[PDB]
């Protein structure tokens, strides 16, 4: 179709997971 | 051909943390620590516009096929698409734990493949904002990454026990399988799976230092539990260079891989498995991304907050 080439210059959801834990850190940030 | 000389920067004051080609190679857009998404005209190297996309640093981006859309990953487990013209934000997921990778379908913009940390893939539908979560192997509680492949009729997952699964992407039939291991056939953690713009290869990061290239085609061949043989194994075998971030040329001939270690970046010419280069930026700074043009020998490298260009200029 058409595209997005040149560049001339709200809702949320919660994703519940089960059995995930919740103090995870992300691997750029440290470590849990 | 594969760039071989730094050639400048891409001066921002935002840090840059991790970068993405559209697919044309016409914008570079560039996450960074401060939260925003700097989407650079990549070819004439001035910024075209900044998305203040997070609160805290963005760490995964991709581009829509049609390349109207980004969709990006933020530390703290949040998942947002934008609109590249306006810069607003279509719509936005909170998940339980960090973000390690996002993923458009390449050939459906409508889905969007998340892999959250210590949980299985989840496969976001944007229309209706529904999820659906992918099957695991082993155990339910390993840091799983996925990646679709080229056409995105297959996705590929690997886990923390080197097991590879193979997804067909509608019906989530598992239609191949295997499992990496070292010489000493113990197990290795899959780091990331990468796909070339062309062709059906494709290469495995593992925490034994190795990149292992296949074809996809043999993959499929060989069927569940199969012992596929990779076409190349890429490694340093003096320094045992542990490898971030791996990628593609346009045309899948040249695979780059980043040192986790050294600012370093290593080339080699995919059929042959030889490595044709090494490309050393300046000393003691940490790579953090690497990204092959799609369509030129060029290569763009995060470290130190800069994201360096590399070209046979």
């Amino acid at each position: 179709s058409k595209a997005l080439l040149y560049l001339p210059i709200p809702k949320t959801t919660n994703i519940e997971l089960q059995g995930v834990p919740n103090d995870e850190v992300h691997p750029l940030l440290g470590v849990k | 051909n594969y760039p071989e000389e730094a050639d400048g920067t891409l001066d921002c004051i935002s840090m840059a943390l991790t970068c993405t080609f559209n697919r044309w190679g016409t914008l570079l857009a560039v996450g960074c620590n401060d939260g925003r998404i700097v989407i650079w005209d990549f070819l004439t190297r001035g910024i075209a516009k900044i998305i203040s996309a997070h609160i805290h640093p963005v760490c995964s981006l991709c581009w829509s096929r049609d390349g109207h859309k980004l969709v990006s990953a933020s530390t703290d487990n949040i998942v947002s698409q934008w609109d590249v013209l306006s810069g607003d934000c279509d719509q936005r997921f909170r998940f339980p734990s960090p973000i390690l990778k996002v993923q458009y379908h390449p050939r459906d913009q409508n889905k969007v493949l998340v892999c959250p940390m210590k949980s299985a893939p989840v496969m976001l539908t944007l229309s209706d904002s529904k999820h659906v979560v992918l099957p695991v192997d082993d155990d339910s509680d390993l840091n799983v990454v996925a990646s679709f492949d080229r056409r995105g009729e297959y996705i590929y997952t690997g886990n923390a026990k080197g097991k590879i699964l193979v997804l067909k992407t509608d019906s989530q039939d598992l239609v191949a399988s295997f499992r990496v291991t070292t010489g000493t056939s113990n197990t290795t953690a899959i780091k990331s799976i990468e796909f070339a713009r062309k062709g059906s290869c494709f290469l495995i990061n593992t925490a034994d230092r190795i990149i292992r290239v296949y074809d996809g085609r043999e993959i499929l061949t060989c069927g569940r539990d199969g012992e596929p043989e990779p076409m190349q194994k890429l490694q340093d075998l003096v320094n045992r260079t542990p490898w971030k971030k791996c990628c593609f040329s346009g045309d899948g001939e040249y695979i780059v891989a980043g040192s986790a270690r050294q600012h370093a970046l290593y080339i080699w010419e995919k059929s042959i498995g030889n490595l044709v280069k090494i490309l050393h930026g300046t000393r003691g700074e940490l790579l953090l991304d690497v990204a092959w043009h799609p369509v030129r020998p060029i290569i763009a490298s995060i470290s130190s907050g800069v994201v360096s260009i590399w070209a046979q200029n």
